[PDB]
C-alpha cells in the first residue's frame, strides 16, 4: 500500500500540509455559527457565480448528523462528505451501544479525531475542511456550538465564523455579541447571523442560507422569502 | 529507494489547491463540449465529438453519451478510457441498489457514490485522479428530472442547464441568457444545438460531429424513455431547428 | 482419537497461618495404575516469597508454573524490580488460566505466601481461572478426603464448647506453624491410606517474612 | 420468543406480539415489547432464538435510521422489507445464522396503502393480508380465512385480532401472558394500551 | 446458585447465596457472588464462576474507561449492554453466565438489567437467577410491594435466599446482602445459613416441618 | 491427530554410582507383524547423551534428524563446541520436551515416549522421561511401555531410592538391565531377542553396545506341561 | 553529501554515511566504562542530567541474572535492543534450560543491527552498548556498535571523552585482569578509569552508576548512597 | 525528498528535532512536585474572546493517581492520553493494583519513536505526567517525542519554558508545601504569559494521595490568584 509520509514537520516546526489545508478552508465559502439563549443558528454563504443551478437537488451546506445535531463546513466540498458520512455512522453506532444519542461534544471529538488521524497517517493528506458542529444534548436545553479544523483541534464557541472573509465577520461578532445577554429569541439570533453575513455576502438574495436548531430535535431550514424579510428589515433600520 | 520517483499526486499547494485535480481540469477544458439542459417534461444531452474523420464508423461509435441504467445517462468530457472505468462501476452500483431494495437507484445516490470514488483518488492511494467530468441526466420518483455534474475533485452540484469540457465560459453565458424555467424538451433541444453551434471550434456543426440524447416522460403513460439519437436522427433534428 | 489430556494424580494442601503460610504436596507421580516417580517435586518457589503448585495434568501444571515464573521475571523488568504481591500474582494467574478458557490447563492451582500486611495468605484456583483467597484449601485427587478434615480441625466446624450443648461455638484460636505441620502430616497420612494415587513422600514449603523453608517426610510406598 | 401476529386492513397494519419471556421453567418477564420502530411509518416485530432477536432487530433499526439521515427521506415498506430479507438471506449461509423470524408492518405514504410482510430466518419473504410466525398460524389462519375482509376498519381488525388471541389463550399450552398491540397507519405508529 | 435483585421505594435490594459445586461436591461455601463494579454499580454471578468473575471484573475496567473519556459515570443501560454485546460475540463458544447488572443514576433511577450468555438482555423490576431461582421467586412474589422499608426489603431478600438455600442442593453457605441507593450501594454483611436458619425458624415460626 | 504405524516397544534405563545405563530392542513392529528387525532406537548425541525412543518410528526418525541438526547448529560460531559450550543432556531433553508439548498442544503429537540418559558437565547423572503428551518425570529407574510394568519392578529392587545409587556398581546395574530385557522377551509379544545397550559413565565416557542378544533362557520346563487341566498324555 | 539520504546507499569510496551519523550519536552520549577480571565483570557509567531539577538518566540495564549492559547514545534504541536481549536470554532458558552465552548474545545483536543497515525505509540504531556477563566460560565484556560490529574485550569505554579512560585501561591491562575474588578493587579500577574522561564535573552520589556480575554474584546495579563507598 | 527516519550529520533525528520546535510554539505548562503533592498548571491561550475558554482541555486525567498536562500540537496528545488511560486500566485488570507513574510514562514514551515509512511522523506535543504511587511517592515526568523522559522536581514546557525554568531553579526547595507550590505556578505563569493572568485563561490542578487527581474550579483558582497579588504587594 501507499505509505508515503505526506504530513511532516519542517525546520521551523510547522506541518505545511496541515497549514495548506487551512488555506483551502480560507478559499471556501463563508460559514457562521451563533448560539442564543435557547437556540443555535448556522448561517452559510452561497457564491452567486453559479446561476442556472438547481437548488432543489444541489447538496445543501448544512448537514444533519442526527435528528438533534447539525454540521456545516468551509473548504473542500468533496472532503466534507467523507467526514459527514463517518459522523453519521458513529452517531448511529453510539445509539446502538450506549442506548443514548451522542452529545454535541462527543460528536465533535469524533470528527476532530478523524481529522487529526489524517495528519499523521501514511499515504493520506489532511482534510481541507473546518466544521461548525451545533445542536442540543439529549434531554438538555443548553445550546452547543463547536468548531473543528484540519489539525484536529476543537473547541466550544459562543459565536464563530469560518471560510473566506471570516476575519471580517469575526470582527463584527466580537463587538456585537454580548456574553452576559445573548440573543434571547430565535428572531434575535437569526437577525444577528444574517447581519454578520451581510458584512461579506454581496447580495442578500439566494446567497444566504439559514438553519435554526432548537432543543428536542427541532431543526428547520429557512426559505428564501423568510430570509429576504430579515435582509429587508436590517437595511431599512440601517438607513438612519 | 522508490521515494525519489514519487510525484505525490495527493498533496496541497501552498495556496491550498490540489495540483493534480487542477491539472486534470485543465485537460478536460480541451475535451469536446458537452451540454445538459433540464426541462419540465424531460432532459436533453448534447455533445460534440472531437475532430472526427470521414472514415470513422459513426453509427457504431460512442465516445460521449453512455447509459448507466434505464432511468439515468451520462455525458462524458475528458479521457474516454478513464470514463469507462467509472461508468462500469456506476452500472454495478445501480444494480447492487436494485438487488438490495428492489427499487431503481435515486439519481443523487448514484452521483454521490461516483463522486466519492473520485474524491478518494485525491486524498489517498498516491495514484493520479480520473481525468473525467460527467453530466448526469436522470429521473426518479422523488425529485423527478435532475441534472448533475461531477469533476476530478469529487465535488458534485445540481443544475438546470450546464456545460462541461471546452468553451464552458462562453457556453454557460449563452445558456444563462436564453434558458427559462417553463421551458420544454423541444425548446431545450433547440437551445442545446444552438449553443454548441456558436461555441464550436469547428467551421460548421454537422450530424457526424455530434452525439445527442433525450430523457422523456414522452413514453406511453407514466414512465420514462431514454433515446440515444442515431446519425440520421441527428441529421433530421439539425434541419428541423434550422442549423443546416 | 488423540486425547491431549492425562491424569498424573497427586494431592496438594495450602494452609494460611497468622504470620506464615504453608503449601504441601505429595511427591508421587502416576499414570493409570503405574508409578512414574516416587519423588517428582510438585510445589515450587517462584520468587518474591511466593510458592505455587498446579496439580492434575503434570504437563499443563509444569507449563503454567513455568509461565508464572516467567511473569514474575518480566514484572521485575517492566516495573523497576518491584515485589509482586500475592494478590497481584493471583490476578495474573487468573489471566494465564482464562487465556486458555477454550483449551484449559487441566490443573487445580494453589499459591501461598504473605499479603502486604505480613499475614499468611493462600489463594485457590479452578482450571479456567476463577480464584478466591482462603484460610485453608486442599487440591487434587484426595481433596475430597482432606478438605472436610480441615473444615473440622482448622476452622472448628461443627464443634461447640462442653456444658453449653450446641449454644456456644468453639472459639477460632490461631494455629502455630508447629500445629499446622501436624495437621498437614496427618492429612497426607490419612489420604495415603485410602487413596491409591497418594503416597511415597510429602514435601512441605513454609513461607515466612524470613523466606522460604522446606521440610520432607516419608509416606507409604504401596 | 413465542407468538407474533400481523393483519393488514383497509387503512392500517396491526401487529400483535406476546409479552412473555421464558427461560426454562420460569417466566422472567410478562411485559416484553417484541418490536422495533425502523422508521416513523414502519414497524418490525420479531421472534426466534434468545439474543439473536434483539441483536438483529436493533441492527436493522440502526441501518434504516442511518439511511433516513443520509437521504433525509423515509424508505418504502417494500424497500425496507427487501433490505431485511437480503440480510437474512445473507445470514442463513453464515458461520452462525441469525435465528430470527420477523413481521414488517408499514404504511406507504406514496401509494397511501398499508403493507404487511412476513419474513422467516431463511430470508423467505411474502406480502400478506394477514400473517404469523411459529405455531400461532396453526390456530389463527383458519379464523382469519373465515372473517377477514379487505375493507375492514381498524376497529374491526382489532376485534378480529381479539378473536385470534382468545383462541390462542384457549388452545395453546404455553401461557404467553397476553399481547402488546400496535397500529401502523398514515399518522405513524401508536400502541393500544388496553387489550 | 440463587441470586435476586428487586426495585423498590428505597432503591434496589441485591441478595445472593455463597455456594459453589462441582457435581455433588461442595467446592466452596464462601464465594462472593456480588461484584462491586464501582461505588454505584453491582453485578451478580450465576452459572460458570470463571466466566462471570472474569467478564464482570472486565466490565468494571470498561466502565472506568467510559467515565475517564466522557467525564461522566456510565449508565446502567450502557454498562449492561457492554456485557451483553461482549457475550454475544462469544455466543456458541460455551460461556455460561446468568447475571444482574444493578445500579442507580440520575437519568434512569434505580435500574436492574438481566444479562445472560445466550445474549438475552432484559430490564425489569424483579429477577431471580440460578438453580434455586424458583424457590426465591415463591417468597419474593407473595411478599413484594413497592412501598417497603429498607429494613423490610432487606429481610425479604435475605429470607428468599434462605428459602432457596434450604431446598436447592446447589445453593447455600451464606447470604450476602447489598442495598443500592441514590448515594451508591451499601454492604449489609455475610449471614451464615447454619445460624440464620435456626434464628429465622424460631423468631418467624416458619419451617415447622423441620425439627429444632 | 493420527495413529502410530511402525512402532518400537520398551525403552528401559537406570542410574548407577558413576553414570547411567539405557537399553532398547532392535524391532520395528507393524501391528502384530514383526516387520523390521534391524532398527536402532538408541540415538547418541555427542559423547555424553543417549536418547532412547519408543513408539512411532517415522516420528523417531524425525526426532533423530532434529537432534542431528541441533548438534550442527550448536557448533555454529562456537569455539567451545567440543568443550564448555557442548550440548548437555539437560539441554537436549528440555528441547525435546518443548517440542513434544508444543506438538500435543497443536493436536498433532509426535507419537513417542522418550528417555534422555546422560552425564552432565559436573559429573551428575541425568535421566528424564518425556512423551507424546509432554508429560515429564525423573526417577532412579525409568522405562516406557511394557518396560514400565515389568522392568521397573526389577530395576527398583536394585535402586529403590536416591541413596541406593552410590551403592550400585556398573556391573550390578548392567546385569539388572540385561535380565529385564530377557523378561520382556518372555512376556512382551512385540519384542525381539536382539537389542542395543548404552552406558554413559563420568569416567569411561560413552560405551555403545550393538547386536546384543537375550541369553540363558529357561524353556526346558515346557516339556512337562501337557493339556490345560485334565489331559495326561 | 549526495549519498547520505538513506541507509541503502554506498558512497563512491564505499562508505555508509547514515551508519556513520548513527555512530556520531554515540560520541555525543555520556561516558561509560567496561572492564573485567577472570572472576568478575564490571560496568561503570557516568549518568547525565538535563539540569539541577532533573534526574540523572539511567545508563545500565539488566538483561538476565548473569548478563546486562550499559548504553551511550539514543536511550530508546538501547531499550529496544536490551528488550531483544532479554527475550533471547529468556528463550534460551525456557527452551534449552540453558543460560545464553555472552558471545552468542553479541552475535544476535550484530545480526539485528545489520538488517537495519541494508534495507530501505528503516534506520540504523543510534546507540552503543557495553555488555558484561558471566557464563560457562567465565567473565566477558563486549562492545556493540550500531554498524553491527561487536567486539570481545578485556576493557573498554564509549561515549564523549572515552579515549582517556580507554588509554588508562590499556596501561592498567596487566593489573586489573589479575583482580580475582575481589569485587571492590575491580570497581575501584573502573571508577579510576572513568575518572580519566572527566572534565570540570566530578563523581557525585547521584552522578555515578555501577554494575557488577561474577562467579557467585548475580547482575546487580548500584546507584545512590550504594556507590558513595567508591567516591 | 528525504527519509522520515533520517539522521543528521550531528547524530540527531531531523523529524524529532523539528517536532521540538513545534512544542516551543505551544502554550506554557508548568509542573511542581512536593512532598504534599504535585501541582500542574497551564496557559489556556484562547485565540479569540468568543471562544468559550472552559472547553480548552490542556490538563487531563489518566487515572485517579495520575494526571497530565500538555504543550504543543495538542490534537496529537489525544491518542497518547487514550493509550495512557488504557495502559493504566489494563494493568489494574491484570495485577489488581495501581500502576507505577514511571511505568505509565515509559508506556507512553514507547509510542514516540514508532514512526516511519506505524504513524507517519513523531508527536508534536510534550507531556508533563504527574502522579503518586506507594513505592516512589509523588513524581513528575517530562515525556518528549524523542521517546526520552526525565523525572523533575519542577519543570516548565512551552513558549515561556527557559524563562520559567530559570525561575523554578531559584524558587524550588525540598520543603515546599502544596499551597506554596500552587502560588508558585500561578506566579511564574503570570510572568511568562502575554495576556494578563486570570481564572479564565489559566488552569490549575493537583494530585494528592488522599483525594487523587483534581482539576481546580475557576472559583478556587480565582482565590489563589487574589492571594498571590496580596502577598506580592506585601513587600
Ligand atoms: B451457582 O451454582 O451457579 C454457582 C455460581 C458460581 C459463581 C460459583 N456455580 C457453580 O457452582 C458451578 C457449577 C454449577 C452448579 C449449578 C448450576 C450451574 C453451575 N461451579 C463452578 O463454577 C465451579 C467453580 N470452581 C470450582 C468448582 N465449580
Ligand atoms: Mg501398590
Ligand atoms: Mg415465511
Ligand atoms: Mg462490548
Amino acid at each position: 500500500g501507499y505509505d508515503r509520509a505526506l504530513s511532516i514537520f519542517s525546520p521551523d516546526g510547522h506541518i505545511f500540509q496541515v497549514e495548506y489545508a487551512l488555506e483551502a478552508v480560507k478559499r471556501g465559502t463563508c460559514a457562521v455559527g451563533v448560539k442564543g439563549k435557547n437556540c443555535v443558528v448556522l448561517g452559510c454563504e452561497r457564491r452567486s457565480t453559479l446561476k442556472l443551478q438547481d437548488t432543489r437537488i444541489t447538496p445543501s451546506k448544512v448537514s444533519k448528523i442526527d435528528s438533534h445535531v447539525v454540521l456545516s463546513f468551509s473548504g473542500l466540498n468533496a472532503d466534507s462528505r467523507i467526514l459527514i458520512e463517518k459522523a453519521r455512522v458513529e452517531a448511529q453506532s453510539h445509539r446502538l451501544t450506549l442506548e443514548d444519542p451522542v452529545t454535541v461534544e462527543y460528536l465533535t471529538r469524533y470528527v476532530a479525531g478523524v481529522q487529526q488521524r489524517y495528519t499523521q497517517s501514511g499515504g493520506v493528506r489532511p482534510f481541507g475542511v473546518s466544521t461548525l458542529i451545533a445542536g442540543f444534548d439529549p434531554r438538555d436545553d443548553e445550546p452547543k456550538l463547536y468548531q473543528t479544523e484540519p489539525s484536529g483541534i476543537y473547541s466550544s464557541w459562543s459565536a464563530q465564523t469560518i471560510g473566506r472573509n471570516s476575519k471580517t465577520v469575526r470582527e463584527f461578532l466580537e463587538k456585537n455579541y454580548d456574553r452576559k445577554e445573548p440573543p434571547a429569541t430565535v428572531e434575535e439570533c437569526v437577525k444577528l447571523t444574517v447581519r454578520s453575513l451581510l458584512e461579506v455576502v454581496q447580495t442578500g438574495a439566494k446567497n444566504i442560507e439559514i438553519t435554526v436548531v432548537k432543543p428536542d430535535s427541532d431543526i428547520v431550514a429557512l426559505s428564501s422569502e423568510e430570509i429576504n424579510q430579515y435582509v429587508t428589515q436590517i437595511e431599512q433600520e440601517k438607513q438612519e | 529507494g522508490s521515494r525519489r520517483y514519487d510525484s505525490r499526486t495527493t498533496i496541497f499547494s501552498p495556496e491550498g489547491r490540489l495540483y493534480q485535480v487542477e491539472y486534470a481540469l485543465e485537460s478536460i477544458s480541451h475535451a469536446g463540449t458537452a451540454i445538459g439542459i433540464m426541462a419540465s417534461d424531460g432532459i436533453v444531452l448534447a455533445a460534440e465529438r472531437k475532430v472526427t474523420s470521414t472514415l470513422l464508423e459513426q453509427d457504431t461509435s460512442t465516445e460521449k453519451l453512455y447509459k448507466l441504467n434505464d432511468k439515468i445517462a451520462v455525458a462524458v468530457a475528458g479521457l474516454t478510457a478513464d470514463a469507462e472505468i467509472l461508468i462500469n462501476t456506476a452500472r454495478i452500483h445501480a444494480q447492487n441498489y436494485l438487488k438490495t431494495y428492489n427499487e431503481d437507484i435515486p439519481v443523487e445516490i448514484l452521483v454521490r457514490r461516483l463522486s466519492d470514488i473520485k474524491q478518494g483518488y485525491t486524498q489517498h492511494g498516491g495514484l493520479r485522479p480520473f481525468g473525467v467530468s460527467f453530466i448526469y441526466a436522470g429521473y426518479d420518483d422523488r425529485y423527478g428530472y435532475q441534472l448533475y455534474t461531477s469533476n476530478p475533485s469529487g465535488n458534485y452540484t445540481g443544475w438546470k442547464a450546464i456545460s462541461v469540457g471546452a468553451n464552458t465560459s462562453a457556453a454557460q453565458t449563452l445558456l444563462q441568457m436564453d434558458y427559462k424555467d417553463d421551458m420544454k424538451v423541444d425548446d431545450a433541444i433547440e437551445l442545446a444545438l444552438k449553443t454548441l453551434s456558436k461555441t464550436t471550434d469547428s467551421s460548421a456543426l454537422t450530424y457526424d460531429r455530434l452525439e445527442f440524447a433525450t430523457i422523456r416522460k414522452g413514453a406511453n403513460d407514466g414512465e420514462v424513455y431514454q433515446k440515444i439519437f442515431k446519425p440520421q436522427e441527428i441529421k433530421d433534428i439539425l434541419v428541423k431547428t434550422g442549423i443546416t | 482419537q488423540f486425547n491431549p489430556y492425562g491424569d498424573n494424580g497427586g494431592t496438594i494442601l495450602g494452609i494460611a497461618g497468622e504470620d506464615f503460610a504453608v503449601l504441601a504436596g505429595d511427591t508421587r507421580n502416576i499414570t493409570d495404575y503405574s508409578i512414574n516417580s516416587r519423588y517428582e517435586p510438585k510445589v515450587f518457589d517462584c520468587g518474591d516469597n511466593i510458592v505455587m503448585s498446579a496439580n492434575g495434568f503434570a504437563a499443563d501444571g509444569d507449563a503454567l508454573v513455568k509461565r508464572f515464573k516467567n511473569s514474575v521475571k518480566w514484572y521485575h523488568f517492566d516495573h523497576n524490580d518491584k515485589k509482586l504481591s500475592i494478590n497481584s500474582a493471583a490476578r495474573n494467574i487468573q489471566h494465564l488460566l482464562y487465556g486458555k478458557r477454550f483449551f484449559p490447563y487441566y490443573v487445580h492451582t494453589i499459591i501461598a505466601g504473605l499479603d502486604e500486611d505480613g499475614k499468611g495468605a493462600v489463594y485457590s484456583f479452578d482450571p479456567v481461572g476463577s480464584y478466591e483467597r482462603e484460610q485453608c484449601r486442599a487440591g487434587g485427587a484426595a481433596a475430597s478426603l482432606i478438605m472436610p478434615f480441615l473444615d473440622n480441625q482448622v476452622n472448628f466446624k461443627n464443634q461447640y464448647e462442653p456444658g453449653t450443648n450446641g449454644k456456644v461455638k468453639k472459639p477460632l484460636k490461631y494455629l502455630s506453624v508447629e500445629e499446622v505441620i501436624k495437621l498437614v502430616r496427618d492429612s497426607f497420612t490419612s489420604a495415603t491410606e485410602r487413596h491409591i494415587q497418594v503416597g511415597d513422600g510429602l514435601e512441605i514449603l513454609i513461607v515466612t517474612k524470613d523466606g522460604v523453608r522446606k521440610e520432607f517426610y516419608e509416606l507409604k510406598r504401596d | 420468543m413465542d407468538i407474533i401476529l400481523g393483519i393488514r386492513v383497509q387503512d392500517s397494519v396491526i401487529l400483535a406480539s406476546s409479552k412473555a419471556v421464558t427461560r426454562g421453567i420460569s417466566v422472567l418477564k410478562d411485559s416484553d415489547d417484541k418490536t422495533r420502530q425502523l422508521s416513523p411509518h414502519t414497524l418490525m416485530s420479531f421472534a426466534g432464538e434468545a439474543g439473536d432477536t434483539v441483536q438483529f432487530a436493533e441492527y436493522i433499526q440502526a441501518n434504516i435510521q442511518l439511511y433516513s439521515i443520509r437521504e433525509d427521506y423515509e424508505l418504502s415498506p417494500q424497500a425496507v422489507s427487501s433490505f431485511v430479507r437480503q440480510e437474512l438471506a445473507k445470514s442463513i449461509r453464515s458461520r452462525r445464522p441469525y435465528q430470527v423470524n420477523v413481521l414488517i408492518g408499514g404504511y406507504d405514504k406514496k401509494k397511501n396503502k398499508p403493507e404487511l410482510y412476513q419474513i422467516d430466518y431463511l430470508g423467505t419473504k411474502v406480502e400478506l393480508p394477514y400473517g404469523a410466525h411459529g405455531y400461532s398460524g396453526f390456530y389463527t389462519f383458519s379464523l382469519l380465512d373465515h372473517h377477514y375482509r379487505p375493507d375492514m376498519t381498524t376497529e374491526e381488525g382489532l376485534d378480529l385480532l381479539k378473536l385470534c388471541v382468545q383462541e390462542l389463550e384457549k388452545r395453546m399450552p404455553m401461557d404467553f401472558k397476553g399481547v402488546i398491540v400496535k397500529i401502523v397507519d398514515k399518522d405513524g405508529i401508536r400502541q393500544v394500551d388496553d387489550f | 446458585t440463587t441470586t435476586l435483585a428487586f426495585r423498590f421505594q428505597g432503591g434496589i435490594i441485591v441478595a445472593v447465596d455463597s455456594r459453589a459445586t462441582a457435581g455433588n461436591w461442595v467446592a466452596s461455601q464462601t464465594v462472593k457472588k456480588v461484584i462491586e463494579i464501582n461505588p454505584f454499580l453491582l453485578g451478580t454471578t450465576a452459572g460458570g464462576a470463571a466466566d462471570c468473575q472474569f467478564w464482570e471484573t472486565w466490565l468494571g475496567s470498561q466502565c472506568r474507561l467510559h467515565e475517564l473519556r466522557e467525564k461522566e459515570r456510565i449508565s446502567v443501560a450502557a454498562a449492561s449492554k457492554i456485557l451483553s454485546n461482549l457475550v454475544y460475540q462469544y455466543k456458541g463458544a460455551g460461556l455460561s453466565m446468568g447475571t444482574m447488572i444493578c445500579g442507580y443514576t440520575r437519568k434512569e433511577g434505580p435500574t436492574i438489567y438481566y444479562v445472560d450468555s445466550d445474549g438475552t438482555r432484559l430490564k425489569g423490576d424483579i429477577f431471580c437467577v440460578g438453580s434455586g431461582q424458583t424457590f426465591a421467586y415463591g417468597v419474593l412474589d407473595s411478599n413484594y410491594k413497592w412501598d417497603l422499608s429498607v429494613e423490610d426489603a432487606l429481610y425479604l431478600g435475605k429470607r428468599s435466599i434462605l428459602a432457596a438455600a434450604h431446598r436447592d442442593a446447589y445453593s447455600g453457605g451464606s447470604v450476602n446482602l447489598y442495598h443500592v441507593t441514590e448515594d451508591g450501594w451499601i454492604y449489609h454483611g455475610n449471614h451464615d445459613v447454619g445460624e440464620l436458619f435456626w434464628k429465622v425458624k424460631e423468631e418467624e415460626g416458619s419451617f415447622n416441618n423441620v425439627i429444632g | 491427530t493420527q495413529q502410530p504405524i511402525v512402532t518400537g516397544t520398551s525403552v528401559i534405563s537406570m542410574k548407577y554410582d558413576n553414570g547411567v545405563i539405557i537399553a532398547a530392542d532392535n524391532l520395528g513392529s507393524y501391528g502384530s507383524l514383526l516387520r523390521f528387525n534391524g532398527v536402532e532406537r538408541l540415538i547418541p548425541v555427542g559423547d555424553n547423551t543417549v536418547v532412547g525412543i519408543s513408539g512411532d518410528i517415522s516420528d523417531m526418525q524425525h526426532i533423530e534428524r532434529l537432534l542431528k541438526d541441533l548438534v550442527t547448529e550448536n557448533a555454529y560460531d562456537n569455539p567451545l563446541a567440543d568443550a564448555e559450550e557442548a550440548l548437555e543432556p539437560s539441554y537436549i531433553f528440555e528441547y525435546l520436551a518443548t517440542v513434544m508439548y508444543q506438538r500435543r498442544s497443536k493436536m498433532n503429537p509426535l507419537w513417542n515416549a522418550i528417555i534422555v540418559a546422560g552425564v552432565q558437565s559436573n559429573g551428575d547423572q541425568f535421566l528424564r522421561y518425556v512423551n507424546l503428551l509432554g508429560v515429564t518425570y525423573s526417577s532412579p529407574t525409568l522405562a516406557t511401555g511394557f518396560g514400565a510394568h515389568m522392568a521397573n519392578p526389577l530395576l527398583r529392587k536394585v535402586v529403590d531410592r536416591e541413596s541406593d545409587i552410590p551403592k550400585t556398581t556398573v556391573q550390578v546395574a548392567e546385569e539388572a538391565i540385561v535380565n529385564a530385557m530377557r523378561v520382556l522377551y518372555y512376556r512382551d509379544a512385540r519384542s525381539s531377542r536382539n537389542f542395543s545397550l548404552a552406558i554413559i559413565d563420568k569416567n569411561t565416557g560413552l560405551t555403545f553396545k550393538k547386536n546384543l542378544q537375550v541369553e540363558n533362557m529357561k524353556w526346558d520346563f515346557a516339556k512337562d506341561i501337557k493339556g490345560y487341566g485334565t489331559q495326561k498324555i | 553529501n549526495n549519498y547520505d539520504g538513506d541507509t541503502v546507499t554506498f558512497s563512491p569510496t564505499g562508505r555508509l554515511f547514515q551508519v556513520e551519523y548513527a555512530l556520531e550519536a554515540i560520541k555525543q552520549g555520556s561516558v561509560t566504562v567496561g572492564l573485567r577480571s577472570n572472576t568478575h565483570a564490571v560496568l561503570v557509567a557516568l549518568k547525565r542530567n538535563a539540569d539541577e531539577l532533573s534526574s540523572y538518566q539511567k545508563k545500565i540495564i539488566k538483561c538476565d541474572e548473569h548478563m546486562g549492559l550499559s548504553l551511550a547514545g539514543l536511550a530508546p534504541d538501547a531499550r529496544v535492543l536490551s528488550n531483544y536481549l532479554r527475550q533471547q536470554c529468556n528463550y534460551s532458558s525456557l527452551v534449552f534450560n540453558r543460560k545464553l552465552a555472552v558471545e552468542r548474545a553479541g552475535h544476535l545483536l550484530c545480526d539485528k543491527a545489520q538488517k537495519n543497515t541494508q534495507s530501505y525505509g528503516g534506520r540504523p540504531y543510534g546507540v552503543g552498548l557495553l555488555i558484561i556477563g558471566y557464563d560457562k566460560s567465565g567473565a566477558h565484556l563486549l562492545e556493540f556498535q550500531p554498524s553491527g560490529n561487536v567486539t570481545e574485550l578485556y576493557g573498554t569505554a564509549i561515549g564523549a571523552r572515552s579515549q582517556g579512560a580507554k588509554t588508562y585501561l590499556e596501561r592498567t591491562l596487566d593489573t586489573f585482569i589479575k583482580i580475582d575474588g575481589n569485587p571492590d578493587e575491580l570497581i575501584k579500577a573502573g571508577v579510576e578509569a572513568i575518572s580519566q574522561s572527566l572534565r570540570d564535573e566530578s563523581l557525585t552520589v547521584d552522578n555515578l552508576s555501577i554494575a557488577i556480575v561474577g562467579k557467585d554474584t548475580p547482575f546487580t546495579i548500584y546507584d545512590g548512597e550504594a556507590v558513595a563507598k567508591y567516591i | 525528498d528525504r527519509g522520515v527516519s533520517t539522521f543528521s550529520p550531528e547524530g540527531r533525528l531531523f523529524q524529532v528535532e523539528y517536532s521540538l520546535e513545534a512544542i516551543k510554539l505551544g502554550s506554557t505548562a508548568i509542573g511542581i512536585a512536593t512532598k504534599e503533592g504535585v501541582v500542574l498548571g497551564v496557559e489556556k491561550r484562547a485565540t479569540s474572546p468568543l471562544l468559550e475558554s472552559d472547553s480548552i482541555e490542556k490538563i487531563v486525567e489518566i487515572d485517579r493517581h495520575i494526571g497530565c498536562a500538555m504543550s504543543g500540537l495538542t490534537a496529537d496528545a489525544r491518542s497518547m492520553i487514550e493509550h495512557a488511560r488504557t495502559a493504566a486500566v489494563t494493568h489494574n485488570l491484570y495485577y489488581d493494583e495501581d500502576i507505577n507513574v514511571e511505568s505509565l510514562t515509559q508506556s507512553v514514551c514507547d509510542l514516540a519513536l514508532r514512526f516511519g515509512e506505524l504513524m507517519s511522523r513523531p508527536f508534536g506535543v510534550a507531556l508533563l505526567i504527574a502522579g503518586h504511587d506507594a513505592d516512589d511517592g509523588y513524581q513528575l515526568f517530562h515525556a518528549e517525542p524523542s521517546g526520552t523522559f526525565y523525572r523533575y522536581n519542577a519543570k516548565a514546557i512551552g513558549s515561556g519554558s527557559e524563562g520559567a525554568q530559570a525561575e523554578l531553579l531559584n524558587e524550588w526547595h525540598s520543603s515546599l508545601t502544596l499551597k506554596e507550590a500552587e502560588l508558585l505556578v500561578l506566579k511564574i505563569l503570570k510572568q511568562v504569559m502575554e495576556e494578563k493572568l486570570d481564572e479564565n485563561n489559566a488552569q490549575l490542578s493537583c494530585i494528592t494521595k488522599q483525594d487523587g487527581f483534581k482539576i481546580y474550579d475557576n472559583e478556587k483558582t480565582a482565590e489563589l490568584i487574589k492571594e498571590l497579588k496580596e502577598k506580592e504587594a506585601a513587600e
